[PDB]
């Protein structure tokens, strides 16, 4: 009841924040935002 | 014999004339594009990244 509600909300919170949302594992953006010298792909992973 | 020959040969040449005439009306624009693309043909490719 009480703990059931708390646990339910915590479960949804964990399942939602833990969603591996698409991060910047992208070529496109830098590919056509950083016009630099040609190479394969250089994700600015600094 | 000769009558069939002249009539048939005349029809042959007439249809040949039709062929070339319509081809003139439908292909005469190619040389322009040919000259264009001949000027564009300068191609050389070396993939620097490869």
């Amino acid at each position: 009841l009480l703990s059931a509600h708390l646990e339910q909300i915590s479960i949804s919170c964990q399942g939602i924040d833990s969603l591996p949302f698409p991060p910047p594992k992208i070529f496109t953006n830098a590919l056509l935002s950083n016009p630099d010298i040609t190479s394969l792909i250089r994700d600015t992973e600094a | 014999s000769y009558a069939d020959c002249v009539c048939s040969l005349r029809t042959s040449l007439a249809f040949l004339e039709s062929s070339v005439a319509t081809l003139d009306n439908g292909v005469q624009d190619f040389p322009r594009l040919c000259h264009v693309l001949r000027t564009v043909r300068h191609y050389e490719l070396i993939p620097q990244t490869t």
